[PDB]
């Protein structure tokens, strides 16, 4: 049974190493969520600092890839950082060669094509990570594009990733079935973040403090992460209505 | 930090089977149904946009791809393998042909180049075969319209009409009854939509079906005027609206 | 068991069996002793013969005018590592007009041996080395294991039955460290130490091999009738 | 010293009504010394004709090369190559040697088998295409040929008139060049017949 | 050669003559110096003719593949960057001097590229042996917010100045108009001020005038 | 490391056989039968297609019979994709010989070159061999008409009549029974089709199933012509010989 | 089964068993710690005295990178040296191009990517060391700890090796009892104590304490070893606390 | 070419002419020789236009990738990247670059990189063909910690003389102001500066 050790086909037509890379994705036990506003894209993620010795400022699964692109990862941090560094390099090289900023979806495709190569070539293992790329693209507008270990990628109106993704997905599905639009009809990003946090609270059935969340926001011409105090201001606003 | 897999991962078993190719064909079987039908004045290729989530934007996932202005491709099996094959197919059309002869390759030769790439994955060191079957529809000045199937093995066969993937056995029987050598392009599109309805469970509309044609030259889609010889791409992907129009007359 | 096929594989308890097996080749090797004072450093080596017709396998190799080693285990591997040491000692001389530090020589051997333990295809070195030298910070003695571990010591022994010599030196520590400006007495202490590892056989004239380096003493090897004095 | 004018020789090609003509002299020399009076400069690959002037070793080498390439083209495409496609192949092949070029002046002539359209083209040594309607000149007496062609030529000549015009263009040009002459060949090309004529000319 | 490009209200326009010369002689009277790169991106080429043709074709091929990969309209800055990076690599040994213009989702753009890889941004530019004749006209008449009709006039005038006054330039005028929100229109032989005058005599010879030694049929067919 | 997963394609069995060659030959034994018959005035190549579907576009299709140059053709049994790699190499070797010597490549030289390539894959490189057997039909001015076969081992031999692929045992018995040395092309055509007609696993032999080709020195004025038969022309020759 | 025989193979869990086996080698090694203080960091390590024949203060385990970063590690000692040698190459090429000395988070990733690369292929073995490292840069003090997996985080206090649980508990007390922070000289003393307390797990053999420190005020931001009177003051403090 | 960068109280100002010549022909009379490698790190380019562009593009790429990994780079870091390229490829380059940038920590900094690929940190720097004519003037008139209005005048008067005497310099005087307040572009036309 060496068809389960490397990236070759089993008799069923399955790549067991890809399937087991997907199971490594949830090893962190962290749930992420991404949604789109009018002018923005918000990504939130659970932040769990189990050790008191950890410096909580260094515990992050959100990465600033370029000025315009942000990337949240579901999976172990070494692979997350492997994928982050490569994406940064690709986003810089793109700008140099072609004279404009790498679009979100193009980066997602590029990283996916890399992930494909690990499923076909035996010496490379897949990365055990799901990469959720976010930007406000100058041509497409607010954009969510997600890559996985299989090399699959697709755009999203909103998305959720992790152990309890199905609960978050169905919560988001139901909201967009009501509103009948592809996005959160909201002017300020501040309120889109409040939505994201609120609908994760409802889906997971847990309350959050400022140090239980991690937030990334894409606007036109910059992506940035929120500090603990920025998140606190968000949580206060949620509680007050 | 070495690639030590310089030996074939696909080998002959005692019975004479190449296991990895057969298993790649099994993966193609599990894949969503796609089909191709050749008419007198065109070719049509079609497939179901099997959406992994309703939150996903299935428009962004193009199962049907332009390879050259006059050649299009669709698949069944593993989507990521297909995507990279499309990238290589587009490039090989330029490097091994257009930059030499100053014109796009004919259908059969581009197919030959794709077939070669897939064959090499079946024999080269440290790689598994591609887990897709491709259907490539195209036109060129001296061969006219044509439809080809390309398997994980690197083998390719020209078809009048065929189907691959999930419900291909039932779909091919359906195409045998309906196909003739006097079909117009619209008739083939109609038959394509009928055949594809049988293998689809859920919704059946322009948003869940991807469908393209190789037909007449489209000078409106060219983008420029002033060269009489360049008359525009024969490949055209049908819109969500254009599919739903034909579904009323179904 | 299942995890000993190559050097690249950890066992479930965190062990590298190929390295431990290379370590075993040292234990099968013939005994050799290293010890030093503040002025001089001495190697004493019991050379091994194949039979009565054969020569006794040479255990001591010179690296520079101020440094050298004795070996226990695979002699071809000692040749490789010694040759590497010679070149590093030589590089230091030519480029920097500087004699190579014994501590730094140990660091270079450690890192050379390490590369063989982390990569596929290669094997660990199957030899242990006792490096002596006199540099700008006085006398030094190093013990090299092919796991990569290099250890600066007052004295030690490696090879078969080396524990007898090593216990002796552990007792004698306070005596032999003070043997300053007296090469012969320091050699005596090494010859008495290696005698604790002998069984059945005793130290003959073509059996024994001694080397010394010190303050105004280049690294020189003594064999044959030059070591009859110390039997 | 100048490679294009060691060996000498000329090629001219003209269009007519439903026909093309291509012609060449027969001289191969080592500067002043005449060596061969049978060195033909016009070859053909199916129905496409290629004249080549310049350094004679490259003339031979490129003929062998385009035979090779067009043979493989035909085995893969399952049809003979056309003049327009071949022109591009010539250009491609010359420019890939951009910085160590073949010292030649090629001239393509032929009739497209599907459209029936007469076609001529010329190139510089690194592959730039001159796709003329009227005529193409090449070789050591190219100035002379330009002067003859530009006055003598008129469009839509019948095959047997075009023969006279291209012949007289060649002959009178070659007689004003030391390194051209020694005989001359003229191909008259129609959609499905080709006539080849050797010309009588002064042998100095 | 005489090439020019300039901008107008909602677009950019390119112009070029049609004369290619070897040494002192006229090899081509109707060559296209406006090169396709993408449907709405074009390139005027002066300098070494093969180098200018070949460089644009290569970038045009790579632009097409890039467009397919990214599913976006190509940008003029992409062409500009790819051209200059290629030309710089070869240290002017690819002697191509280009004016690149086009329309994309960013807007309309106009750039010049020199053989060594330097690039310029301008509202009106000219290159080739007739650039000084052309620039004289552009400097005397160019203004902001030109209409398309004024722009074509000025572009064709700038090229004409080269055609008449420069020996390197001649024959006809090619123009390409790239306007925002519209298909680019390529206008080969936009002006034809140098048609040859009718000849005094017809030099068609009496048949049999040429002496012939041999005749034969050539077998061009297969088998 | 990687060693764990290496099939070791290029080794001997205890018996002194090459596993992968033997298993590739087993693969080829399931492929559609190809027959080559050499006569005094030409060669015949006949071959059975494997995938009967009514929807297969037969007139533009080529799975069995390929052209190597104007003088030499091959019939294929095994993996088509593998064969097409080798074919493009053989086409190049022909043209390299033509460029060098200014003469068409002799048949045995081209065959040896390909067979040597196949041999290389069995002795070194650790890759699987080519699952292809060829029947080479050709002509040159030294030996005239020649039939050869090569198999995945890279061994090649010359033949008067030969079969590869399926039911070669039954096919070679029937050829050995009816072949004669003074035979002519028209007779060989008939023999080839009769042999396939008896050995076929199909219920009947039809035109849509066959690829057919002849090399004749019966072109205009003593040249050699390769004829790859069109579907209608195979249908005609099936009626002429009396099979349908 | 067989998923633990090769590096870079995912088990059905989604685990790389070879990396987890490298952790067992780290757990087997001697105790090492790191303490982040007000304007710097303090590193300490347990060095088991196997024999009287070991020369005191000579077999130095803590290694400097550039001039401003310290590195200590537990596990296979040679693997730790190979990683520091790499770190030095990384820190050199950074300074060569960018002039400024490598920042500590930047340096942390250069190791983190390198260690992670040794979990991607079956042709290499994972690192058999947890590495505690850090120093002072332009943004202030930083302490990191890096595992065989390539996983690393910033720390207030870090510990690894055989006495890690003991050490971690002691570090957790310091964090709770000093929220405003710990001074550099305080951290040196506490480090000595924590290594002494963590020595109950390696209690058979006696040991030798080794401490180093970067501190903006005490060392000008440079990495220096704690030597002489300051080392003896820390040993005395530690000896007093165990009794 | 006439280019200069001058540190003052609130940060730094870069100044340049706009003339590019091919021999005696002015190929471009409205050139932008002030070029952005980062938000608040710019450079002035002199020498081969092809070379200085190719360099500035590579530096921009490096600093963009630096920013993705390590946050905002110092003006010193940028000058070192410029140097590294210029020095290591000195045999194949004709580039004279003045790097100027604003940190909040360091404030305004100017680094000049002449033909050799050496680096010199200076209070102000002048470069290009036209600079030779204003060494006398700039030395006599420069002061440290000037206001923004004084620094603009100093640059304006300086490049005015440089343009007057040097044929290779001319056109408009472009300037770029770098302070905590942000990035400001200024332009000064012939009719303004010629009458000074
Ligand atoms: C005008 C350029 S100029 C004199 O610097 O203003 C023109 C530009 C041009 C012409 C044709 C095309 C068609 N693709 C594009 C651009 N260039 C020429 O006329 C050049 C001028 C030479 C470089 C001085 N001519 C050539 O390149 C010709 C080939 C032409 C006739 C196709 N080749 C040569 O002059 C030549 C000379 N020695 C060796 C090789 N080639
Ligand atoms: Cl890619
Ligand atoms: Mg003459
Ligand atoms: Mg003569």
């Amino acid at each position: 049974g060496y068809d389960r050790h490397i990236t070759i086909f089993s008799p069923e037509g399955r790549l067991y190493q890809v399937e087991y890379a997907f199971k490594a994705t949830n090893q962190t036990n962290i749930n992420s969520l991404a949604v789109r506003g009018k002018d923005c894209t918000v990504v939130i993620s659970q932040k769990k600092v189990p050790d008191k010795l950890l410096d909580p400022t260094t515990v992050s699964y959100i990465f600033c890839i370029s000025r315009t692109i942000g990337m949240v990862v579901n999976g172990p941090i070494p692979d997350a950082r492997n994928a982050a560094l490569r994406a940064k390099a690709e986003a810089a090289e793109f700008r140099y060669k072609y004279g404009y900023d790498m679009p979100c979806d193009v980066l997602a495709k590029r990283m996916a094509n890399l992930s494909q190569i690990y499923t076909q070539r035996a010496y490379m293992r897949p990365l055990g990570v799901i990469l959720t790329f976010v930007s406000v693209d100058e041509e497409l507008g607010p954009s969510i594009y997600k890559t996985d270990p299989a090399g699959y990628y697709v755009g999203y109106k909103a998305t959720a990733t992790g152990p309890k993704q199905q609960e978050i997905t169905t919560n988001l599905e139901n909201h967009f079935k009501k509103s009948k639009i592809d996005h959160i009809n909201e002017e300020s990003w501040e309120k889109v973040v409040e939505f994201a946090i609120t609908h994760m609270i409802d889906a997971l059935g847990t309350e959050f403090s400022k140090n239980d969340l991690e937030v990334g926001v894409a606007t036109k011409d910059k992506f940035f992460t929120l500090s603990a105090e920025n998140i606190e201001e968000r949580l206060v606003a949620i509680a007050e209505q | 930090m070495t690639d030590r897999y310089s030996f074939s991962l696909t080998t002959f078993s005692p019975s004479g089977k190449l296991g990895q190719i057969d298993y790649a064909l099994t993966a193609v079987k599990q894949g969503v149904t796609s089909l191709g039908i050749k008419a007198t004045n065109g070719v049509v290729i079609a497939t179901e946009k099997k959406s992994s989530s309703p939150l996903a934007m299935s428009e962004t996932l193009s199962k049907v791809s332009l390879l050259t202005p006059d050649i299009g491709a669709v698949y069944s099996g593993m989507g990521p393998d297909y995507r990279v094959l499309v990238d290589k197919s587009r490039k090989v059309a330029h490097t091994s042909y257009k930059r030499i002869y100053g014109e796009y390759p004919p259908t059969k030769l581009l197919v030959s180049e794709v077939a070669k790439i897939m064959q090499e994955a079946t024999q080269s060191g440290g790689v598994r075969p591609f887990g897709v079957s491709l259907l490539i529809a195209g036109h060129d000045e001296f061969n006219g319209f044509s439809l080809y199937q390309v398997d994980p093995s690197g083998s390719y066969f020209p078809w009048k009409a065929t189907a691959i993937g999930k419900g291909s056995v039932a779909a091919k029987t359906f195409l045998e009854k309906r196909w003739n050598d006097e079909l117009e392009l619209e008739d083939a599109i109609h038959i394509a939509l009928l055949t594809l309805k049988e293998s689809v469970e859920g919704e059946f509309n322009g948003d869940t079906i991807e469908l393209a044609i190789i037909g007449d030259e489209n000078p409106d889609l060219l983008g420029y005027t002033g060269i009489p010889t360049d008359k525009g791409p024969r490949f055209r992907k049908l819109t969500s609206q254009e599919i739903n129009d034909r579904l009323e007359a179904l | 068991n299942n995890y000993d096929g190559d050097t690249v594989t950890f066992s479930p308890t965190g062990r590298l069996f190929q390295v431990e097996y290379a370590l075993e080749a040292i234990k099968q090797g013939s005994v050799t002793v290293g010890l030093r004072s503040n002025t001089h450093a001495v190697l004493v080596a019991l050379k091994r013969n194949a039979d009565e017709l054969s020569s006794y396998q040479k255990k001591i190799i010179k690296c520079d005018e101020h440094m050298g080693l004795s070996l226990a285990g695979l002699a071809p591997d000692a040749r490789v590592l010694s040759n590497y040491l010679r070149q590093q000692c030589n590089y230091s001389s030519l480029v920097f007009n500087r004699k190579l530090a014994v501590e730094r020589a140990g660091h270079l051997l450690c890192d050379k041996a390490q590369k063989n333990t982390q990569s596929y295809g290669g094997r660990p070195y199957g030899v242990g080395l006792l490096i002596i030298g006199y540099d700008k910070s006085g006398a030094h003695l190093l013990e090299f294991q092919p796991s990569g571990n290099v250890t600066e010591l007052y004295g030690t022994a490696i090879g078969a039955r080396s524990q007898g010599a090593k216990t002796y030196l552990e007792r004698t520590l306070d005596t032999f460290i003070k043997i300053d400006g007296n090469p012969d007495e320091l050699i005596k202490a090494g010859v008495e130490a290696i005698s604790q590892s002998l069984r059945d056989e005793s130290l003959t004239v073509d059996n024994l091999s001694i080397a010394i380096v010190g303050k105004d003493t280049p690294f020189t090897i003594y064999d044959g009738e030059a070591v009859a004095k110390y039997i | 010293s100048d490679p294009s004018s060691i060996n000498g020789g000329i090629v001219v090609a003209m269009t007519g009504k439903d026909c093309v003509a291509i012609a060449c002299d027969l001289r191969l020399g080592s500067q002043s010394l005449g060596v061969s009076n049978k060195f033909e400069k016009i070859f053909h690959y199916g129905h496409v004709f290629l004249g080549i002037t310049g350094l004679a070793t490259d003339v031979t080498t490129l003929n062998e090369m385009f035979r090779y390439k067009t043979n493989l083209y035909k085995l893969k495409e399952e049809r003979a190559i056309e003049p327009e496609t071949f022109t591009q192949l010539v250009s491609s092949s010359l420019y890939e040697r951009r910085f160590g070029p073949y010292f030649v002046g090629p001239v393509v002539a032929g009739i497209n088998s599907k459209s029936g359209k007469p076609f001529i083209a010329g190139f510089d040594l690194i592959g730039c295409i001159d796709e003329a309607k009227d005529f193409i000149v090449s070789g050591t007496a190219s100035d002379q040929l330009f002067g003859m062609c530009e006055s003598l030529y008129e469009p839509n000549l019948e095959p047997e008139d075009l023969f006279e015009t291209i012949s007289q263009a060649l002959l009178n040009a070659a007689d004003r060049d030391a390194l051209s002459g020694w005989g001359a060949v003229v191909y008259i090309i129609k959609k499905d017949e080709v006539v080849k004529r050797y010309l009588k000319m002064r042998q100095d | 050669t005489t090439i020019a490009g300039l901008v107008f209200q909602d677009g950019v326009i390119l112009g070029a003559d049609t004369r290619a010369t070897n040494d002192s002689v006229v090899a081509d009277k109707s060559c296209e110096k406006i090169h396709f790169i993408a449907p709405k991106i074009y390139c005027c080429g002066a300098g070494v003719a093969a180098d200018a043709e070949a460089v644009t074709q290569l970038i045009g091929s790579n632009i097409e593949l890039h467009s397919l990969y990214t599913s976006r309209e190509p940008r003029v800055v992409s062409a500009l960057q790819m051209l200059k990076q290629h030309l710089f690599k070869y240290q002017g040994h690819i002697g191509a001097y280009l004016i690149v213009a086009g329309v994309d989702p960013t807007g309309s753009h106009l750039f010049s590229i020199h053989a060594h890889g330097s690039t310029d941004v301008g509202y009106y530019l000219s290159l080739g042996s007739g650039s000084l004749a052309a620039m004289a006209v552009l400097e005397s008449h160019w203004k902001q917010d030109l209409t398309k009709e004024e722009a074509i006039k000025l572009a064709s005038d700038a090229i004409q100045a080269g055609i008449w006054n420069d020996l390197g330039s001649g024959s006809n005028v090619d123009v390409c108009v790239m306007e925002i929100g519209k298909d680019a229109e390529y206008l080969r032989n936009y002006l034809t001020p140098n048609v040859r005058e009718e000849k005094q005599k017809s030099y068609k010879f009496p048949r049999g005038t040429t002496a012939v030694l041999k005749e034969s049929i050539v077998n061009i067919c297969d088998i | 490391g990687s060693r764990r997963y290496d099939s070791r394609t290029t080794i001997f069995s205890p018996e002194g056989r090459l596993y992968q060659v033997e298993y590739a030959l087993e693969s080829i034994s399931h492929a559609g039968t190809a027959i080559g018959i050499m006569a005094s005035d030409g060669i015949v190549l006949a071959a059975e297609r494997k995938v009967t579907s009514t929807l297969l576009e037969q007139d533009t299709s080529t799975e069995k019979l390929y052209k190597l140059n104007d003088k030499i053709a091959v019939a294929v049994a095994g993996l088509t994709a593998d064969a097409e790699i080798l074919i493009n190499t053989a086409r190049i070797h022909a043209q390299n010989y033509l460029k060098t010597y200014n003469e068409d490549i002799p048949v045995e030289i081209l065959v040896r070159r390909l067979s040597d390539i196949k041999q290389g894959y069995t002795q070194h490189g650790g890759l699987r061999p080519f699952g292809v057997s060829f029947i080479y039909a050709g002509y040159d001015d030294r030996y005239g008409y020649q039939l050869y076969t090569s198999n995945p081992s890279g061994n090649y031999t010359g033949w008067k009549a030969i079969s590869v692929g399926a039911n070669t045992s039954a096919a070679q018995t029937l050829l050995q029974m009816d072949y004669k040395d003074d035979m002519k092309v028209d007779d060989a055509i008939e023999l080839a089709l009769k042999t396939l007609s008896k050995t076929t696993d199909s219920s009947a032999l039809t035109y849509d199933r066959l690829e057919f080709a002849t090399i004749r020195k019966g072109a205009n004025d003593g040249e050699v012509y390769q004829k790859i038969f069109k579907p209608q022309e195979i249908k005609d020759i099936l009626v002429k010989t009396g099979i349908t | 089964t067989g998923y633990d025989l090769s590096n870079s193979v995912f088990s059905p869990d989604g685990r790389n068993f070879q990396v987890e086996y490298a952790v067992k080698a780290v757990e087997n090694g001697t105790t090492s710690i790191g303490i982040k203080c007000n304007d710097g960091v303090v590193f300490a390590v347990e060095k088991l005295i196997t024999s009287k024949l070991l020369v005191p203060q000579k077999n130095v385990k803590i290694q400097v990178v550039d001039r401003h970063i310290g590195c200590v590690y537990s596990g296979l000692i040679p693997d730790g040296r190979h990683l520091v040698n790499r770190g030095r190459e990384e820190a050199a090429s950074f300074k060569k191009l960018y002039k400024t000395p490598i920042p500590i988070p930047a340096f942390a990733d250069r190791l983190g990517q390198y260690v992670q690369a040794h979990t991607l292929y079956n042709s290499v073995r994972p690192f058999g060391v947890s590495t505690i490292f850090g120093g002072v840069d332009k943004n202030g003090a930083h302490l990191y700890m890096l595992e065989p997996s390539g996983s690393y985080w910033g720390y207030k206090g870090a510990a690894t090796g055989k006495g890690r649980q003991s050490a971690k508990a002691e570090l957790e007390k310091l964090v709770d009892h000093h929220p405003e922070g710990l001074s550099a000289r305080e951290a040196v003393k506490q480090a000595a104590k924590i290594i002494y307390l963590a020595h109950e797990d390696n209690k058979e053999k006696d040991f030798e304490l080794e401490i180093s420190w970067c501190s903006l005020s005490e060392t000008n931001g440079l990495h220096k070893f704690v030597k002489g009177d300051l080392l003896q003051e820390a040993i005395d403090f530690a000896q007093k606390e165990i009794n | 070419t006439s280019i200069m960068a001058v540190t003052f109280k609130d940060g730094v100002i870069l100044g340049a002419d706009s003339r590019t010549t091919t021999g005696a022909y002015i190929a471009n009379r409205v050139t932008d020789k002030l070029t952005r490698v980062h938000d608040k790190i710019w450079c002035c380019r002199s020498g081969s236009a092809a070379d200085t562009q190719a360099i500035a593009d590579i530096v921009q790429y490096h600093l963009e990738l630096y920013t993705s990994q390590y946050g905002t780079p110092s003006t010193e870091t940028a000058a070192s990247v410029f140097k590294e390229l210029c020095y290591e490829n000195k045999d194949n380059l004709t580039a004279g670059i003045i790097v100027a940038g604003y940190d909040d920590k360091n404030k305004g900094e100017v680094y000049t990189i002449p033909l050799g690929g050496s680096v010199h940190k200076l209070p102000y720097a002048i470069a290009g063909s036209g600079s030779t004519f204003i060494y006398g003037y700039c030395d006599k008139n420069f002061r440290e910690n000037m206001s923004k209005e004084e620094t603009v005048d100093f640059i304006k008067h300086s490049l005015s003389q440089a343009i007057k005497w040097d044929g290779s310099s001319g056109g408009v005087i472009r300037m770029v102001v770098l302070t905590a307040a942000g990035v400001e572009r200024l332009i000064f036309y012939p009719d303004e500066y010629e009458q000074l």
